[PDB]
């Protein structure tokens, strides 16, 4: 129950073919940007290329963040999607290489699935089978351990090895309350009923209604982790009483320069792992949006890290022009950035809308906010958002509708945007204020 | 004054409280004009109260000493308790440990308002009196004996085993919980008070609460999401919510904590509460800054922030070419302007008063007018300055009212900036310049 | 053995005024305070004296 | 066994494709031309394989796009295996826990290593037997497991502590099993069933193992207590040089006597073309010591100034490190050898390209750089893919290049429109008009 | 084997006068900086005085690493030469001028005479409250283990059957594993079968164990027990160097001073280096100016050659070395000249003979050639790689086509440059 100037703008007006439409999808125009993004979702599905990069170019509120969320939201939880700018890379605490590797590591995730078999149901009894004993010695041998169980419509009982003898001594099963045992695995496993619950007025104790479904059932379970959760699993000590984890807990630990060798190990493991069908590789896009202020150092690191292996795609944003390159103002190169990535990386424009498209962005964010605006007064509305910018309109017509809402009313009428254009000011009214007042204003 | 707080320069104007018809008027709880101002004001609070849209954002301008942090705390005030307001100044953002972009997302971490409920059990008013027929807990039955139900309470192996544990005399009102939890002293009763002289640190005495036992009591929090993220920093991440050692908190804890409150909310245990950023002076800020928040105030939980500078065209930090305002264009498009205007000789006299009744001073009439004059020629903050020490000098004169004696004293024994300068630029000749040019010889 | 002399000459107990707060955190709970203040206030001590 | 992967640019060319007297192909082994460059990289190979110097500096540059990188990463891979090799690039050379100077030594250090051998012995065979002697709730225990093979049978013993070594598992009466003498480690071969046979020959076998450490690892493990940690964690910095010392001489006297062999490195630094002068002396220093691996180089520049200076010394390096290395400079490609490439990175793409994409792709090659060629191919694959057959016509990849852009056409669009977009002094607009 | 650029020097090769020869044990000309640093040698086995520094100035190729490593290998492998760039200096945890005197007090040398002993028996009870009743080969004798290091033999699993090498003035245990004794435990027991010590498990000897400043500077700072848990938490609560400061300085060298008052132990001078001192800033000069007027600071030796640049850490302070007027008119220049054309000649030879080339009459005199050319790094570089050319090239010897090859392929920084002035793009 939220929207800042957004909820409007979801998938990008794709279709099958690739073909982009002129008013669908939330977008509106821009149909070689969405069909060029569109392009690049497939790419990003297929998973054959490593590292590949675009670069936006355009000016304000032409698609750039609402394209790289359409994409985002393309991904859905199977792929990740990481949003970032260079400006959180300004990190005090570690380098920024260890920064880029551990962003790195979170664009690559890794989908783990299985499924183990369960036995359910409540003891119903535990016997001895004996046999006579038969080497050294003599008296008691069980040959086997029979239990029975019963959950919900599901009555069946375990014939298994006798050893679980020790797991009914470890566990200490009682008898009828909680059972979890498996074919070859074996052992039980504990966790009372609330059958006996009513028979202590208050105790501890836990309980549970009857298991439901048959005795033996299977379970399967899909989770999509990073490798990163494994390299910092590997690396932070957890323990207790053992002097190296908890003199780490004391210490608090920080971002440890972990060391390559156990970053290749569980690169190592994961691929055989994966390569056994157990598990399977999928990667993650990492976004990186105002980018001009990226320095020459990360221009070089990423140009070298754009071969590597393992390296997912990683989308880039910008909006600058012919400007200085930020870092230091030897390289005065387009887009902020030096010509050494620019002639490397592929060039994707953007440019504003018409005044129909902008209107119907006008109108479609208005009936969002659920406020609206008659022809007599959206027809100038349209015109001045056309003389002024979009930002302007879309956001002062909140300030419209409110004033109306508390002048007892619901439309949007000549007078309150009348009054509402002649209080608040813009960017070019700023640099008027700025060069005609003369008392500090 | 509810805590240690003495006095405001501000203190009289505690709202922006617009009637409802939200038409300004001449005077309002103390502040003159503004009348656009307070109206736009107005529309900007309630767009905030609404609580349903995010990402807004205004920009203020205007000479200082107009009230702008004023307003700000009024529009604070207006907006209520339970809504906690983010007193951060530019100088607060360049931080050591906290880099100024995290350091913004914590502000807004904080910024956010959110509810949570929760319900427990207990019993209340367990004057036991155990008396069983050693060990081993033959025939474990516990006398229970609170105000309403006295009787007699089965036990089990985790209870027989359990009322041995908190070794107590059973003399006292205890409590434990009906829904399988532990037993917890509340404190003795008065008849244990006389037993011991002085009853040790541990030992209290409460009488038994006057009613039944088993209470289902439900509690509501209003924790900022922040604060659960240093709780859950660490394995004991208690400490560190006042120390301040957060340690530029990851984005992973971020959307963990977005996803969680999403579905508490879905789930009604959780609500939203709107939350203001207020920074001033804004241009003595970074252009990274800006560019940070040109695209972080558009997020899903983006709670407008309240931007207010004052200086003129010149560069951003961080840059090198001249800026409108001292701001870039992107943040001086994405917002709508708030600006002052210079005092009026009328609004000055009523501040003036206002302010003298504020410090408990006494204003005559010919002091009025002639603090007027100074505020009207200078700013108000000297006349402001000069109702308190003219006070200071009439009741060292032996008298409480202020007029032309006080006031004249002041005035040639404090001076005015214009002819500070003058002074200044006239003995020139004791001062220092940049390269240590001192004329200490005086013959 | 120079210095810790004047301890008990002019010790003001900061515990005894409840100002340990951030160290009486580990084992308090919301409720149970708040039933003891409410149950607090004189009405108890007052009677006999 | 395989390291996971995608289709990289460097997962095209294996090896340099040499000959006996280092002769250069035209296209083999993935390298296409090059041949001086090829035969720089077959005299540094046989002079680093031939272990007799070490610390020599070498440094190669060219023009942006030219393969230096490729000829890197095929000498690095063309070294063989069983060896370690170490490499970093021009941002890593900075740390907190290390200082600069600290981080090139451990870079320096990690490339060179040792290898000692040593006896091991092991016991195989099947637990087809197995009789323990255990009190319930007892501390006194023996155990007779008979582990076998399909030669003999054998019931061997237990002692004070092996009971729960060879019990901490499921241990059953037909499992394959194989454990060690001085440790007693449990190792699943296999279940027998319920798959692997019951095993034949001899119950114990010896044999050799060779264990292989690096300097910096044998400098860190012995130094102190917690490095072990520092193995991994590496919370460590600026090891005490008396704890070098005598792992150096250590290593000297290992090798005089014979003990060990040497397994020297080599460290390998890339984009080097930024970097401090206080680096810049730290190599000079470090490239005459006793005890150093071969350590290349690589510039994209020519005439600049070194970090840390204020003289545009030549190839971005000072003269001094200049003189004392080896240069091996790259000129541009022929559209042969273009064309060869493209062809050869298609392939590896294993996207089956009409004739004329790859016309095209030369022509590209010809006009502009390949690596935006070398997107081209992806997205007009990508767009035939659409279209679903298995070849990519003219069509594609004529879409491709009118919808996508490279360096010059955008910056001509730029040129022409200054207003539009943020210029050098902050203005950018929003409106058409 | 291995050889990098060095091990052909073997010495200065003075004579009973403190001449060295023309060309003997890796070296060729400059007289004049032979000659002073048989001077400093002299000066240096005297062990009389202290606190005198010289540099030596030089050109790139010029013998001066050459002649430091030359009085390295001429001090003899007691007394230590102390290598140290201006890179090194800038450290992490600590300030440049503590490193600085880390490394004075860890250059002199300090023979010494300590004691150790060390119990080593099999263990025949334990008596917790501790007894550890070692049994060497003909001793059994049972210490008490204060609770520490008691708590350290429990963690040793040390048992019936057990030999324990724990250290008597140290205190630390290390066991030396189950005794072979019991041999008869287990026909494929794990644990390695020792022995019973030879001896009394007490058993003591004389050791010549020698500490340099530095070195009981932390035995004190940070100590190092080493097995035992405390000794754990001691070397793990501060594992790093601590800013040691004036009154430790004065406590060890009263400690130093008793120790060598003592008679047994005795003291030695050490000599350190540094090279480029121009890059150095104007901190550490002022400091270092300051700091050796004392009565501690070792030899040092400086290697540098600038010409008329500013000093590294200042704008405006222009002189030769790039080092400060002051240290300048305090310190010793020594003159080195450039190599000539014999004397390149004879590098060349000499350095084919140690890298085992046996590079002929004709092929040696056109690397010389190349090495008065251009610059004699750049032939010195291409002796291993024309010799590898020619054995690729099946060439026991060099011929000029390998020399030609080397030079088409493996250019100098003269043939770049002339590359790097015609180009489309760098
Ligand atoms: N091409 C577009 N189509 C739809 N919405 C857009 C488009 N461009 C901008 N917007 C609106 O503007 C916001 C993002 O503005 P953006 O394009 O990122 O500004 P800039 O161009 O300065 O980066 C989004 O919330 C979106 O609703
Ligand atoms: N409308 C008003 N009514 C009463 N007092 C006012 C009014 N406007 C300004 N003042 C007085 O002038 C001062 C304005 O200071 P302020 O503008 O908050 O400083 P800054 O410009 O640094 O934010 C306040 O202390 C307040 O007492
Ligand atoms: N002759 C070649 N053989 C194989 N691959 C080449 C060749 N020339 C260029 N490439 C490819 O083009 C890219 C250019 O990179 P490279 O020439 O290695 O370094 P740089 O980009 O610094 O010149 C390489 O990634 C490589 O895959
Ligand atoms: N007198 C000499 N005899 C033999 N080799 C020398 C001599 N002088 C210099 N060299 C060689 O020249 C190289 C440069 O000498 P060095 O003193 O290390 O540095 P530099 O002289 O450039 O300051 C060294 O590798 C050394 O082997
Ligand atoms: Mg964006
Ligand atoms: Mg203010
Ligand atoms: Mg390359
Ligand atoms: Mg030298």
């Amino acid at each position: 129950t939220r929207t800042a100037a957004h909820t409007h703008i979801k998938g990008l007006g794709l279709d099958e073919s690739g073909v982009a439409k002129r008013v669908e999808g939330g977008f509106v125009g821009q149909i070689e940007a969405r069909e060029a993004c569109g392009v690049i979702v497939d790419l990003i599905k297929a998973k054959k290329m490593s590292g590949r990069a675009i670069l936006l170019a355009g000016g304000p509120s032409t698609g750039k963040t609402a394209l790289a969320l359409a994409i985002s939201q393309e991904l859905g939880p199977k792929v990740p999607f990481c949003p970032l700018v260079g400006s959180e890379l300004y990190s005090v605490e570690v380098k920024k290489t260890e920064t880029l590797m551990e962003n790195f590591r979170r664009a690559i995730g890794l989908r783990i699935k299985e499924t183990k078999e369960v036995y359910e149901g409540e003891v119903t009894e535990l016997t001895p089978e004996d046999a006579e004993n038969p080497l050294g010695g003599y008296g008691k041998t069980i040959s086997h351990v029979i239990v029975g169980l019963k959950s919900a419509k599901g009555t069946k009982t375990l014939r298994l090895d006798p050893t679980i003898y020790e797991s009914i001594q470890r566990e200490k099963v009682s008898i009828g309350d909680v059972i979890y045992i498996e074919a070859n695995t074996g052992a039980v496993k504990r966790v009372r009923s609330d059958a006996y619950a009513t028979e202590f007025d208050l105790e501890t104790e836990e309980y549970v209604p009857l298991p439901k479904g048959e005795v033996h059932k299977k379970k399967e379970i899909v989770q999509d982790v990073t490798l990163h959760d494994l390299d910092v699993a590997n690396a932070r000590p957890q323990g207790g009483q053992d002097v190296i984890s908890m003199m780490g807990q004391l210490l608090k630990p920080k971002k440890t320069e972990i060391t390559e060798k156990l970053r290749q190990e569980v690169n190592k493991v994961v691929a055989k792992y994966i390569d056994q069908g157990v598990a399977e590789l999928i990667p993650g896009v990492l976004f990186i949006d105002e980018v001009n202020m990226l320095d020459i150092e990360i221009f070089t690191y990423l140009n070298k890290a754009l071969e590597s292996n393992i390296a997912p795609v990683v989308v880039l944003a910008s909006n600058r022009g012919m400007t200085t390159v930020r870092g230091t103002e030897d390289v005065i190169s387009p887009h902020g950035v030096p010509p050494d990535l620019i002639d490397r990386l592929l060039i994707v424009r953007t440019l504003p809308y018409d005044k129909d498209e902008i209107r119907t962005i006008i109108e479609r964010r208005a009936t969002v906010e659920r406020l609206q605006v008659e022809s007599s007064a959206l027809d100038l509305l349209a015109t001045m958002g056309t003389e002024t910018s979009l930002r302007y309109a879309l956001q002062l017509l909140a300030p419209c509708g409110i004033l109306a809402q508390t002048s007892n009313r619901k439309e949007i009428v000549v007078n309150d945007v009348n009054e509402a254009k002649l209080l608040f000011l813009d960017a070019k009214r700023s640099t008027k204020i700025l060069e005609t007042s003369a008392n500090y204003l | 004054l509810k805590s240690l707080s003495l006095i405001a320069a501000h203190s009289h104007i505690t709202g922006l409280g617009l009637d409802e018809n939200l038409q300004p008027r001449p005077t309002s709880e103390g502040m003159v004009g503004q009348l656009q101002a307070r109206r736009a004001a107005g529309v900007i609070l309630k767009m905030v109260q609404n609580g349903t849209i995010a990402g807004r954002a205004v920009l203020v301008a205007g000479p200082p000493s107009t009230g702008k942090t004023a307003l700000a705390m009024g529009v604070s005030q207006s907006l209520g308790k339970d809504v906690p307001f983010t007193a951060i100044a530019g100088s607060e953002i360049f931080s050591l440990e906290l880099s100024k972009t995290e350091a913004l997302t914590q502000a807004f971490r904080k910024s956010i308002g959110i509810k949570i409920k929760e319900e427990t059990e207990l019993i209340e008013g367990e004057v036991v009196e155990i008396q069983i027929d050693t060990g081993g807990h033959k025939q474990g039955k516990l006398t229970i004996k609170t105000t309403d139900m006295e009787t007699i309470y089965e036990l089990g192996n985790k209870m027989i085993d359990g009322l041995t544990k908190e070794k107590v005399l059973a003399g006292d009102v205890i409590s434990i919980d009906k829904a399988s939890g532990k037993i917890t002293k509340l404190g003795r009763s008065f008849a244990r008070s006389r037993d011991y002289d002085a009853m040790g640190a541990d030992t209290r005495f409460v009488q038994c609460p006057e009613g039944e036992l088993q209470k289902r009591k439900t509690v509501v929090h209003t924790v900022s999401l922040h604060e659960i993220d240093v709780i859950n920093s660490r394995t004991q991440g208690f400490l560190a919510l006042f120390t301040g050692d957060t340690g530029e908190i990851r984005s992973e804890v971020r959307d963990q904590i977005n996803t969680k409150v999403a579905e508490w909310k879905e789930e009604g245990k959780a609500e939203i509460v709107p939350g203001v950023l207020f920074i001033d002076e804004v241009h003595m800020l970074d252009i990274e800054c800006f560019s940070f928040i040109n695209r972080a105030l558009e997020d899903e939980f983006a709670p407008i922030v309240m931007m207010a500078t004052n200086r003129g065209v010149s560069k951003t930090r961080g840059t090198n070419y001249k800026s409108p305002h001292g701001l870039p264009l992107d943040l001086l498009d994405r917002s709508i302007i708030i600006t002052t205007k210079s005092y009026n000789e009328q609004e000055i006299k009523t501040i003036l008063s206002i302010r003298a009744q504020e410090e408990e001073v006494e204003l005559s009439s010919d002091a009025l007018d002639l603090l007027t004059k100074t505020g009207v020629e200078t700013s108000l903050r000297y006349s402001s300055n000069l109702i308190s020490v003219a006070q200071q000098i009439a009741m060292k004169r032996k008298n409480n009212t202020v007029e032309v004696e006080d006031v004249k004293r002041a005035y040639l024994l404090f001076l005015d900036s214009a002819r500070s300068v003058k002074y200044v630029q006239e003995n020139e000749s004791q001062y220092i310049d940049d390269q240590g040019n001192v004329q200490i010889s005086i013959a | 053995k120079l210095f810790k002399k004047n301890n008990q000459v002019n010790r003001v107990d900061l515990d005894f005024l409840n100002l340990v707060f951030t160290l009486n955190d580990k084992d308090l709970t919301s409720y149970h305070a708040e039933e003891i203040s409410k149950l607090t206030c004189v009405k108890n001590f007052v009677e006999e004296v």
